[PDB]
C-alpha cells in the first residue's frame, strides 16, 4: 500500500487527459531546452503535467516550450548548475524530477565532471533534501568502470563520467 | 414502414456498391500520389491499410441514402487530395496522431477514472 | 465642355458620362499631355508640396494622442468613499458579458455584506464593449483609463480580484473624473 | 506592486543608464562581451521588420501605426511582405482551425531570433469567439508568443506599447553572457 | 524569505506549504490587497438619526448606489445592504 | 422518381459524432422542471 | 498663433498644390472645449405623468401572426396586380 | 502554373487562399478558398440574447461597424414593432454616412496599395484617424462602438462634437481633391483601372451584385432612396452612377460618394432635433441611470433587460439596407425567447466573391490583383 | 398617437397581398401557402419539387422581376419532420419589392439547385451544406467552402456543439498541427433564460 | 520673416532655454523633438508636464520623466490624475480641478511590472469548498 503525501484535493489526479486536466504530477525537466527535453516536455504537456522548466542560457532558447502545456501548466526558472541555491528553489514544489543534463563535448567553464558526475550527484541530493519522491537520470548504454579506448586517445571520458555520475546518483 | 423519397445519386444498392467500389478504385490509384506529394511519416501500404479500415468501418450500413451520403462526402475528400488543398496535418488526421490510447479494461479506466 | 453621352437624370451623377472631345484644341492639349507628361508632373507637385506640410507624427510616449471621457480601456473594480468596495456581487455583468469573461462566486461575509469571493475577469476574453459598466447598478466595474497593460506572458492577463481592485486603488482619481463628466449622459 | 519613487526619494537616486547590465562587470573579458551584447542589442531594437500578417479586424489597427499620426518608421518598424526578410510576425486577427497550418508553416520559414506579438483577444486567449467550433482558443497553443497586447482592437498607443515593450525585450536580450556562462 | 505568499487576502484564502500552486510565485509576485473592505467600513462611525424610517444613497444621487430606506425601530445598528454604512436611532 | 426505403434510418454515419461519444451516451428525454 | 512655415515656403507649397492650402491638422483654438458643462437630457413623448397607459402604446403586442393570403381572400368574399410600383432602372 | 495567393500574400485581405492556375502571366483559373476566417458567428448568436449578438456585427464587417449595427437594429425593431425618435435617425444617418467614407477611404487605399500608389494610404489614414477619434468621442472605442442599439443609440452625443465634424467636413474636400491630383487621371492609374474586369448589367443582375457593382454597370440601384430607413428620404443627395463597369468606374463612383456623403453631413448637422436617443419602452431599451437608481420600475426593467434579454415576438423578418460594401443584409428569426433563433447575415462581399470565377478568367496577374483591389471584399462577413 | 409604435407600409401591404393572389393563382402545383408577415414581407411557402419552377417564373415573368437574389438561408428545426428550410430572398429592382420564398427539405432527401436561375446560387447551396448536409443535386461543383478540410460534420445543426468536437494544437513530435479531443480551460456556462410568464397571447394559438 | 531667418533665433532661446549646449543635446538625444512650452505641472514622482498652444493638436502638451531614469520610460509611468490632462480628456490640470477625490486608500501609482521579476501571476481566491474527514478527532 503505498501512502500519498500531502492528499489535498485540489492536487490529486483530475480529467479525462487532455492539456486542461491535471494528472498529479509536478514535473521539473533539467536541461529541457536540449533534444530529449523537447519532446518528453511535449509529451508531458499532452498529458496535463505542470513543468517548472529550469533553463540556464536565454528565455529565446526556451519560450519555444510554452506551447507544448495548457496556460499555467508551463513555468520557467532561470539556474546556474554550480549555484544550489536556485536549484533547491526550481525543485522545492516537485514530486517528479528528470534530470536531462549532460554534454557530449567538455566545456571551458563546465567538464565532464562538473556536468555528469557533480551536477546530477548535486541535483540529486538537492531533490532527496527537497522531498522529491521520484527522480528520473539517464545515462549511456555501455558504461563500465573502466572503459577502454578504441580508436582515439583520450576517448571514452564521457562513458566514465556518466557511469561516475551515474553511481553518485 | 415504408414511403417514397427522391434518390441521392442512387436507385438501387447495387448501383450504390458499384459507385462506392468506383471510390475504391479512385482512393487506391490516388494513394501513391498522396504519399508521393505529401510530407507525411505514412507510407503506401499503411495508407492502403488505413484505406480499408476506413471502408470496413463503414461496411455496416445499410441504407442507400446513407451509403450514398457517404459515398459524396468520400469522393469531396478525394477531390480534396488529389488537388492539394488539404495540408499534411490533415492528411495525418485519419490516423489519431498524438493521441494516447485508451484502455477498455475496468481496471485501468478505473484506476484512471475513465 | 463634352457632350453627355448618357442623359443624366435629376436624382443621379455620371462618371466617365463626358464625349471624347475631336475639336484640334482638344486633342493636342491630350497629345501634350501625354507626350510631355503635364499630369505626372501635376502629380509631381502635389507630391512635393506635401514635403514642406507639417508632419503629423505625435512623437509617443511623450505626447499622447487624445481620448475622450467615454473611452474604454482596462476594467477595474471601483469602492465607496468610505472605503466598502462597491460590488455587490449581483451577477448582471456576467449575465451580460457577451464573451462570458467574468466569473463570480459569492458568499455572505462575516458582517453579512454580499460581497464576493471570487471575480475573475478573462482580458484576453473580455472585448472591451463596456456592457458591464452600464449594467452595474452601483458603479462598481468599470473601464478604466489604462490601456498601456501589455504582458510578457499569457497568464498575466487573467485578472483577478485582487488585481482588479488594486487597478480601482490606483486609477480612481481619473475613473471618477470620468464618471463625474460622464454620467449624465448615460 | 512598488510605489513609484516620490521625487524627494528620486532625487537621491543615480542615473539608470542604457545598459541593463551595468558597466561594473569585473572581468574584462565579460565587460568586453557585455558592451558586444549591448551593441548587438540596439541594432536588433533599432530595426525589427514586423511581417504583414493581418489576419482580421485589429489589422485595421495595425495600419493604423503605418498611418501618419503614430508612424511605426521612427522606431525601426516596417512592414516587409515576405517571411524571411521579417523579424516580427504580429499575430492580429482571429486564428482558425484552417488558418492553424499557415501560420505555423509561415513562423517556421521566418529564420531566427523569432518574436511575436498577439494582438488582440482572438490572437490570445480565443476572444469573443473561444467557444466556437472552428477557432483556436488563442494563438500560445501554436506559436510562442512574446508580447500579448491586450485591447479587442488595442487602441495605437497600445500596439505601440507592445512594441516598445518587445523593444525593451531585445535590449534585455543576454546571449554572449550566457555563452560565457556556458 | 517573501512575505507575499503566505499573507492572507480579506477571502480567507492562502496557499499551505505543501501546496504545489506555490511554485507560481517562485518568480512572481502574489497580489494581496493590503485594503480590505471589512476594517474600512468598521472604522467609519454609525449615523444617530431621530426620524424612524431614513433613506440611504451612498453619496451623491447618480453616482451613488439605489436608493433604499431603513426602519430604525429596533434597537441596535441597522446596516445598508447596499454600502454598509449604519444607521441608529437614539 | 421516386424509390422504396424503410422510414427507420441511421444517420450516425453521416453526422460528426465520433465512435466514443455515439456508443456510450445516454439521452435523457424530459419536461423540464418548474421553478 | 499656428505651428507653420514662413510665407516663402507656404507660396512655393500653394503654388505646387494648384490651390489655397488650408490646414490638415487640428489646433486647440479650431477645436471645441474638452472640458464643459453638464447637460440636461429632454424627456420623451410617455415621460407625462398622466393619461399615459402602455397597451395603448404596446409595441410588442401588437404583433399578429402572418395572414394566410389564400384564406384571407376567402373568408372576405363570403391592371394586374404588381409587388410594387414601377421603378425604372433602365 | 498552380499557385496560391495564400493568406500570407498582401493583395490577399490577409486569410483569401486563391487557388490561380497560370498560362504565363494570364489566369486561366482562379478558385477562391474561403473560410480561413469562419469563426461560427451564426452558431454563437443561438446562445446569446439580442443584445450580447449585437456585437457580433461590428465585427462581421469591419470597415462598416455603424451601418451593420443599423441594420441588426432595424431587424430587431421590424420585430419588436418599435420606432425610434427623430434624433436618433439623424444620429445613425450622420454615422452611417461617417461610416461610408472610413470605408471608401479603406477600399481607395487598398486599391491603391494593391495596384501600387502607397501614399494616398497615408494621406487618407490621417483622416480615417480623425474619424475614428469621433467614434471615440461618441462612444469610447474606435472601432466597434456598440453605440447603435435597436430602440435608438446607447449613448448622447457629447457636447461639441458637431463643432468638431463641421471643421473636419469643411477640410476634408481639399485632401480629397489632392487625393485625386495624384490618383485619378494619372496614366498609370488608368491603364491598371480601364477596361479591367468589365462586369455587364445582365451579369450584375443574375450574379447577385449589390451596391457599387450594380452602379459600376449602370444600374440606378441606391438603397438610400429606393427602400428608405433612419432618416434618408429626410436628406437629399445624388447617386453616383457609372458606365463602363470597369475598375476606374467602379474607383470614380466610390470617390462620388466620398463626395456626397459630406452634404449628407452638412444636411444632418444643419438639421437635428433636440429630443430622446432612446425609444420610451422601457421593456425593450435600458433606462437612464438615475431612473434606476431612483424609481422601482427602472430597477426592475434594467435588471430583466441586463440578465435575460427583451421577448421579441415571434416572426422572421429579412432586412437590407446600403452597406458600403453593397446590400447588407439580416434575415432574423425569432422563436419568441430571449434569445435568436436564426440570424442570417447576408455580407455582399460573398455574392462579390463568387464572380472571380468567371471575372478572373482570360485576365493577367496584375489585373487579378486590382479585380480583387477594386471588388471591396473583407472576409470577415464572407466567412460569417 | 403613438410615436413608439412602428406604423406599416399600406402601399406594401395591398400590392404584396395582390400579388400573392396572383402568385397562388398562377403556380397552384407548387405554392402551398403565401402569407404576408408583420413588417410587409411576402413568404411564399412551396413544395420541394418546385425550388426552380418558381425562382425561374419570379426571375422570368413581366408582372415579376425577380431577378436579384440576395441570399439562401437554411434554418435547421430539428422538431419537424423535414428538419431543415431553405428561404430564398429575392429582390426585385423593377417593382421595387423582395419576396421570401420557403421550402422544407431533410439532410436524405436532395434538393433542386437554383444555380440555372440565379448564379449566386452556385455558392450559396454550396454554404448550407457545409453547413447543414442539405445536398443539392445538379449542382456544377458541391464543395466544403467555410469550414476546415479534416473537418467531419455540419456544425450549424442544433444537434452540434457549440464548441464543437475536436480542436487543434500544435504538435513539436510530428512537427505539425495536430488534432485533439476538445477540452476546454472554461466551461460554457449554460444560462437558463427562459421566460416562466408568456408575454405574447396573440402567438397563444398560432401553431394550428 | 518672409524667408524664415526668425526660427533660427528661436532655436538659439530653445538652446539657452534647455540650460546650454550640453544640456540640449541630451535633450535632443532624449526627447526626439526640441520644443519650448509654459511649465504646468511637476508630479510628486519627478515628471514635468508641459502645455504650448503653438503646436497642433495632439503635440501641444508633453512629459518629460523623472532624470532619475535614462532609455527604460515607458507609457505607464503617468499617474492617474494627470492621465486625463495627457490625453486630452479634460483641460484641468490637478494644480487647478478640485473635483479629484484625494481619499486614504489610493494607492500610488506604479508602471507596467510584466517581463520581471515582480510582476502579477494569478490564482484562485475562494477557499477550499469541500472539506475532507481526518480520521484524526
Ligand atoms: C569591445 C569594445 C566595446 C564594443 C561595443 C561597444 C558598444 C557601444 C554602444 C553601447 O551599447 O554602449 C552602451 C554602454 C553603456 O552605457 P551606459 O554607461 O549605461 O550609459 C551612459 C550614460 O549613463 C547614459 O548616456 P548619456 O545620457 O550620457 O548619453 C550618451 C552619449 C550621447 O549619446 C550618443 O552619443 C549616442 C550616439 C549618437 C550618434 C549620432 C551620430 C551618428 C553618426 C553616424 C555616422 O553622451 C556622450 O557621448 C557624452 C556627451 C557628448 C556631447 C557631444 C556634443 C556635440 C555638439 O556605453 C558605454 O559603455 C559607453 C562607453 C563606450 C562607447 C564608446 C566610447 C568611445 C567612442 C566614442 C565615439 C568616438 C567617435
Ligand atoms: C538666399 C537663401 C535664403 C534661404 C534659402 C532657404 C530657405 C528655406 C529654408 O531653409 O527654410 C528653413 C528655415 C525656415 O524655417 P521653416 O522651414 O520655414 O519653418 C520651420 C518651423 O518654423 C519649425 O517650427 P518652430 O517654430 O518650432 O521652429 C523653431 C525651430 C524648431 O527646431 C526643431 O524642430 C529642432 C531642430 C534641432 C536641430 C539640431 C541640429 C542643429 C545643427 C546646427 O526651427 C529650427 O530650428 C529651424 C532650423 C532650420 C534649418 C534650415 C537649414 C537650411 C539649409 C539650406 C537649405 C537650402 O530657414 C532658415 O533656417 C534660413 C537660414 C538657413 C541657414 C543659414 C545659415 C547661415
Ligand atoms: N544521442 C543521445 O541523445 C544520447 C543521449 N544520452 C544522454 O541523454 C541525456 C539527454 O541528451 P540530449 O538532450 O540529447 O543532449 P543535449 O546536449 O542536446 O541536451 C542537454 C541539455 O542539458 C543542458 N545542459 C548542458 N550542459 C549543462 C550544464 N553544464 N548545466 C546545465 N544544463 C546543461 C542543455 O542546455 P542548452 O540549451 O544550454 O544546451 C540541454 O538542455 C544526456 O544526459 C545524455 O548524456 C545518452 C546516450 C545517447
Ligand atoms: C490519407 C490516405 C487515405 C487514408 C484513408 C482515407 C479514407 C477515405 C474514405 C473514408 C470515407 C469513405 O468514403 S468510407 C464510406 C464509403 N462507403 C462504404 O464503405 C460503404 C460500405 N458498403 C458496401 O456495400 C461496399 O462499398 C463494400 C462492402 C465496401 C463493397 O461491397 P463488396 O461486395 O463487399
Ligand atoms: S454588475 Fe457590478 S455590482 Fe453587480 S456583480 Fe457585476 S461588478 Fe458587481
Ligand atoms: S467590457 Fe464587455 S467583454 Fe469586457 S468584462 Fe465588460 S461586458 Fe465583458
Ligand atoms: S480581438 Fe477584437 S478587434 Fe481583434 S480580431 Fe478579434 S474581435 Fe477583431
Ligand atoms: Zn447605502
Amino acid at each position: 500500500p503505498r501512502p500519498l503525501k500531502t492528499t489535498n484535493p485540489a492536487a490529486m489526479k483530475r480529467g479525462t487527459g487532455g492539456r486542461s486536466s491535471f494528472n498529479g504530477i509536478v514535473a521539473t525537466v533539467f536541461g529541457a531546452t536540449g533534444f530529449v527535453g523537447r519532446y518528453v516536455c511535449n509529451k508531458l504537456g499532452k498529458s496535463g503535467t505542470q513543468m517548472i522548466l529550469p533553463y540556464r542560457g536565454d528565455d529565446s532558447d526556451v519560450i519555444r516550450l510554452k506551447v507544448t502545456g495548457d496556460l499555467g501548466q508551463v513555468l520557467f526558472h532561470f539556474y546556474n548548475l554550480e549555484d544550489p541555491a536556485s536549484i533547491r528553489d526550481a525543485v522545492k514544489h516537485s514530486n517528479v524530477v528528470i534530470n536531462l543534463v549532460g554534454r557530449d563535448f567538455e566545456t571551458k567553464n563546465f567538464k565532464f565532471k562538473d556536468v555528469h558526475v557533480n551536477g546530477a550527484e548535486r541535483i540529486a541530493r538537492i531533490a532527496r533534501e527537497a522531498g522529491v519522491e521520484r527522480l528520473i537520470h539517464l545515462s549511456s548504454l555501455n558504461v563500465e568502470a573502466n572503459p577502454k579506448d578504441l580508436y582515439v586517445k583520450g576517448g571514452s571520458e564521457w562513458l566514465k563520467s556518466k557511469y561516475e555520475g551515474e553511481l553518485r546518483v | 414502414a415504408v414511403q417514397q423519397v427522391r434518390p441521392i445519386l442512387s436507385v438501387d444498392r447495387e448501383e450504390a456498391r458499384k459507385r462506392a467500389l468506383n471510390l475504391y478504385k479512385a482512393w487506391y490509384r490516388q494513394i501513391p500520389y498522396i504519399v508521393m506529394d505529401y510530407d507525411i511519416p505514412m507510407t503506401v501500404e499503411q495508407c492502403r491499410d488505413k484505406l480499408r479500415e476506413e471502408f470496413v468501418k463503414h461496411r455496416n450500413v445499410t441504407d442507400i441514402r446513407v451509403i450514398d451520403m457517404l459515398v459524396i462526402k468520400g469522393q469531396m475528400e478525394l477531390k480534396e487530395s488529389v488537388e492539394i488543398w488539404k495540408q499534411k496535418g490533415h492528411i495525418m488526421r485519419y490516423w489519431k496522431e498524438s493521441q494516447d490510447p485508451k484502455p477498455t479494461d475496468f481496471l485501468s479506466k478505473f484506476i484512471q477514472g475513465v | 465642355e463634352p457632350k453627355d453621352i448618357v442623359e443624366v437624370p435629376k436624382g443621379y451623377v455620371y462618371v466617365n458620362n463626358k464625349e471624347l472631345s475631336m475639336e484640334f484644341a482638344d486633342i493636342t492639349d491630350r497629345a501634350a499631355s501625354t507626350m510631355f507628361f503635364g499630369e505626372l508632373l501635376r502629380g509631381f507637385a502635389v507630391t512635393l508640396a506635401h514635403i514642406f506640410k507639417e508632419p503629423a507624427t505625435i512623437n509617443y510616449p511623450f505626447e499622447k494622442g487624445p481620448l475622450s471621457p467615454r473611452f474604454r480601456g482596462e476594467h477595474a473594480l471601483r469602492r465607496y468613499p468610505s472605503g466598502e468596495e462597491r460590488c455587490i456581487a449581483c451577477k448582471l455583468c456576467e449575465a451580460i458579458c457577451p464573451a462570458q469573461a467574468i466569473t463570480i462566486e459569492a458568499e455572505e461575509r462575516a458582517d453579512g455584506s454580499r460581497r464576493t469571493t471570487r471575480y475573475d475577469i478573462d482580458m484576453t476574453k473580455c472585448i472591451y464593449c463596456g456592457f458591464c459598466q452600464e449594467a452595474c447598478p452601483v458603479d462598481a466595474i468599470v473601464e478604466g483609463p489604462n490601456f498601456e497593460f501589455s504582458t510578457e506572458t499569457h497568464e498575466e492577463l487573467l485578472y483577478n480580484k485582487e488585481k482588479l481592485l488594486c487597478n480601482g486603488d490606483k486609477w480612481e482619481s481619473e475613473i471618477a473624473s470620468n464618471l463625474q463628466a460622464d454620467h449624465l449622459y448615460r | 506592486q512598488q510605489t513609484l519613487p516620490v521625487a524627494e526619494v528620486a532625487q537621491n537616486l543615480p542615473k539608470k543608464g542604457y545598459s541593463p547590465f551595468g558597466t561594473k562587470q569585473s572581468s574584462v573579458a565579460e565587460w568586453s562581451l557585455a558592451r558586444l551584447d549591448d551593441l548587438l542589442n540596439w541594432g536588433r531594437k533599432g530595426s525589427i521588420w514586423p511581417l504583414t500578417f493581418g489576419l482580421a479586424c485589429c489589422a485595421v489597427e495595425m495600419m493604423h501605426i503605418a498611418a501618419p499620426r503614430y508612424d511605426m518608421d521612427r522606431y525601426g518598424v516596417v512592414f516587409r511582405a515576405s517571411p524571411r526578410q521579417a523579424d516580427v510576425i504580429i499575430v492580429a486577427g482571429t486564428l482558425t482551425n484552417k488558418m492553424a497550418p499557415a501560420l505555423r508553416k509561415v513562423y517556421d520559414q521566418m529564420p531566427e531570433p523569432r518574436w511575436v506579438i498577439s494582438m488582440g483577444s482572438c490572437a490570445n486567449g480565443g476572444g469573443y469567439y473561444h467557444y466556437s467550433y472552428s477557432v483556436v482558443r488563442g494563438c500560445d497553443r501554436i506559436i510562442p508568443v512574446d508580447i500579448y497586447v491586450p485591447g479587442c482592437p488595442p487602441t495605437a498607443e497600445a500596439l505601440m506599447y507592445g512594441v516598445l515593450q518587445l523593444q525593451k525585450k531585445v535590449k534585455r536580450m543576454k546571449t554572449l553572457q550566457m555563452w560565457y556562462r556556458k | 524569505c517573501r512575505g507575499d505568499i503566505e499573507k492572507v487576502t480579506h477571502t480567507g484564502q492562502v496557499f499551505d506549504k505543501e501546496d504545489y500552486r506555490n511554485a507560481r510565485f517562485v518568480n512572481a509576485k502574489r497580489y494581496v490587497n493590503e485594503n480590505w473592505g471589512i476594517k474600512l467600513i468598521e472604522e467609519v462611525p454609525p449615523k444617530e438619526c431621530t426620524e424612524r424610517v431614513v433613506f440611504c444613497d451612498g453619496g451623491d444621487g447618480p453616482l451613488g448606489h439605489p436608493k433604499v430606506y431603513i426602519n430604525l425601530d429596533k434597537p441596535g445598528n441597522h446596516i445598508c445592504g447596499y454600502c454598509g454604512l449604519r444607521f441608529v436611532k437614539k | 422518381g421516386k424509390i422504396t426505403v424503410p422510414t427507420a434510418v441511421n444517420l450516425s454515419p453521416i453526422s460528426g459524432v465520433p465512435e466514443e461519444h455515439i456508443r456510450e451516451r445516454r439521452v435523457r428525454i424530459h419536461i423540464p422542471p418548474k421553478n | 498663433l499656428r505651428r507653420d512655415v514662413s510665407p516663402l515656403i507656404q507660396r512655393i507649397r500653394a503654388f505646387l498644390l494648384g490651390r489655397e492650402h488650408n490646414l490638415a491638422l487640428r489646433f486647440e483654438d479650431g477645436l471645441a472645449d474638452r472640458t464643459q458643462p453638464q447637460p440636461e437630457i429632454p424627456d420623451g413623448p410617455s415621460h407625462l405623468l398622466s393619461a399615459n397607459y402602455y397597451c395603448q402604446r404596446d409595441g410588442r403586442r401588437e404583433v399578429l401572426p402572418p395572414i394566410d393570403l389564400v384564406e384571407q381572400q376567402k373568408q372576405l368574399a363570403a391592371k394586374l396586380p404588381t409587388p410594387g410600383k414601377v421603378y425604372a432602372w433602365d | 502554373l498552380t499557385l496560391n495567393f495564400g493568406p500570407q500574400h498582401p493583395a490577399a485581405h490577409g486569410v483569401l487562399r486563391l487557388v490561380l492556375e497560370l498560362d504565363g502571366e494570364t489566369v486561366m483559373r482562379a478558385d477562391p478558398h474561403i473560410g480561413l476566417l469562419h469563426r461560427g458567428t451564426e452558431k454563437l448568436i443561438e446562445y446569446k440574447t439580442y443584445t450580447q449578438a449585437l456585437p457580433y456585427f461590428d465585427r462581421l464587417d469591419y470597415v462598416s461597424m455603424m451601418c451593420n449595427e443599423q441594420c441588426y437594429s432595424l431587424a430587431v425593431e421590424k420585430l419588436l414593432n418599435i420606432d425610434v425618435p427623430l434624433r436618433a435617425k439623424y444620429i445613425r444617418t450622420l454615422f452611417a454616412e461617417i461610416t461610408r467614407i472610413l470605408n471608401h477611404i479603406m477600399a481607395v487605399g487598398t486599391h491603391a496599395l494593391d495596384v501600387g500608389a502607397l501614399t494616398p494610404f497615408f494621406w487618407l489614414f490621417e483622416e480615417r484617424e480623425k474619424m475614428m477619434e469621433f467614434y471615440e468621442r461618441v462612444s469610447g472605442a474606435r472601432m466597434h462602438a456598440a453605440y447603435i442599439r435597436p430602440g435608438g443609440v446607447s449613448l448622447d452625443m457629447p457636447l461639441g462634437l458637431m463643432d468638431d465634424i463641421y471643421e473636419f467636413a469643411s477640410k476634408f474636400a481639399e485632401r480629397l481633391d489632392e487625393v485625386e491630383d495624384v490618383l485619378t487621371t494619372n496614366r498609370i492609374w488608368v491603364q491598371r483601372t480601364e477596361d479591367i474586369g468589365i462586369v455587364t448589367a445582365e451579369e450584375a443582375l443574375n450574379y447577385g451584385f449589390s451596391g457599387v457593382m450594380l452602379r459600376g454597370s449602370g444600374i440606378k440601384w441606391d438603397l438610400r432612396k429606393q427602400q428608405p430607413y433612419d432618416a434618408y428620404n429626410l436628406v437629399n443627395f445624388d447617386v453616383p452612377i457609372g458606365t463602363k463597369g470597369d475598375c476606374y468606374d467602379r474607383y470614380l463612383c466610390r470617390v462620388e460618394e466620398m463626395r456626397q456623403s459630406l452634404r449628407i453631413i452638412d444636411q444632418c448637422l444643419n438639421q437635428m432635433p433636440a429630443g430622446e436617443i432612446k425609444t420610451d419602452d422601457a421593456k425593450v431599451a435600458p433606462p437612464s441611470r438615475s431612473e434606476m437608481k431612483t424609481s422601482m420600475e427602472a430597477l426592475i426593467h434594467h435588471f430583466k433587460l441586463f440578465t435575460q434579454g427583451y421577448q421579441v415576438p415571434p416572426g422572421a423578418t429579412y432586412t437590407a439596407i446600403e452597406a458600403p460594401k453593397g446590400e447588407f443584409g439580416v434575415y432574423l428569426i425569432s422563436d419568441g425567447s430571449s434569445r435568436p433563433y436564426r440570424c442570417k447575415i447576408k455580407a455582399p462581399g460573398f455574392a462579390h466573391l463568387a464572380a472571380l470565377e468567371k471575372i478572373g478568367k482570360q485576365h493577367m496577374l496584375a489585373d487579378v490583383v486590382a479585380i480583387i483591389g477594386t471588388l471591396d471584399v473583407v472576409f470577415g462577413e464572407i466567412d460569417r | 398617437d403613438k410615436p413608439t409604435v412602428r406604423q406599416p407600409d399600406a402601399v406594401a401591404r395591398s400590392h404584396l397581398s395582390d400579388f400573392g393572389r396572383y402568385v397562388a393563382e398562377c403556380l397552384p402545383k407548387y405554392v402551398q401557402k403565401v402569407q404576408l408577415t408583420a413588417g410587409d414581407e411576402l413568404e411564399v411557402l412551396i413544395a420541394p419539387e418546385g425550388v426552380v419552377p418558381v425562382l425561374q417564373f419570379l426571375k422570368d415573368h413581366h408582372q415579376a422581376q425577380f431577378t436579384n437574389l440576395v441570399d439562401i438561408a437554411g434554418v435547421d428545426v430539428p422538431c419537424r419532420k423535414n428538419r431543415f428550410e431553405v428561404v430564398y430572398n429575392l429582390l426585385s429592382l423593377r417593382y421595387n419589392s423582395r419576396i421570401r420564398v420557403k421550402t422544407y427539405t431533410d439532410e436524405l432527401t436532395p434538393l433542386d439547385s437554383a444555380c440555372e436561375v440565379h448564379k449566386a446560387a452556385n455558392w450559396y447551396e454550396r454554404e448550407i451544406w457545409d453547413m447543414y448536409g442539405v445536398f443539392f443535386a445538379n449542382h456544377p461543383d458541391l464543395r466544403r467552402i467555410l469550414t476546415d478540410y479534416g473537418f467531419e460534420g455540419h456544425p450549424q445543426r442544433r444537434d452540434f456543439p457549440l464548441s464543437g468536437y475536436v480542436e487543434l494544437r500544435y504538435d513539436d513530435e510530428k512537427k505539425r498541427v495536430v488534432c485533439e479531443p476538445l477540452e476546454l480551460a472554461q466551461e460554457f456556462r449554460k444560462f437558463d433564460l427562459s421566460a416562466p410568464w408568456e408575454q405574447f397571447p396573440n402567438f397563444r394559438n398560432a401553431n394550428p | 520673416k518672409f524667408l524664415g531667418i526668425n526660427r533660427l533665433t528661436k532655436l538659439f532661446q530653445m538652446v539657452r532655454e534647455a540650460g546650454g549646449l550640453k544640456q540640449a543635446y541630451l535633450k535632443l538625444y532624449r526627447n526626439d523633438d526640441l520644443k519650448i512650452g509654459t511649465l504646468v505641472g511637476i508630479d510628486k514622482y519627478g515628471n514635468k508636464y508641459f502645455e504650448n498652444p503653438y503646436y497642433f493638436y495632439g503635440r501641444n502638451r508633453w512629459i518629460e520623466f523623472a532624470p532619475h531614469v535614462n532609455m527604460d520610460y515607458d507609457g505607464s509611468m503617468i499617474p492617474a490624475e494627470w492621465y486625463g490632462w495627457m490625453h486630452y480628456k479634460t483641460d484641468l490640470p490637478p494644480i487647478r480641478d478640485g473635483c479629484r477625490p484625494k481619499y486614504k486608500w489610493i494607492a500610488d501609482h506604479s508602471e507596467n511590472l510584466s517581463g520581471t521579476k515582480e510582476a502579477y501571476y494569478p490564482y484562485s481566491t475562494t477557499p477550499n469548498k469541500v472539506e475532507a474527514w481526518e480520521p484524526k478527532a
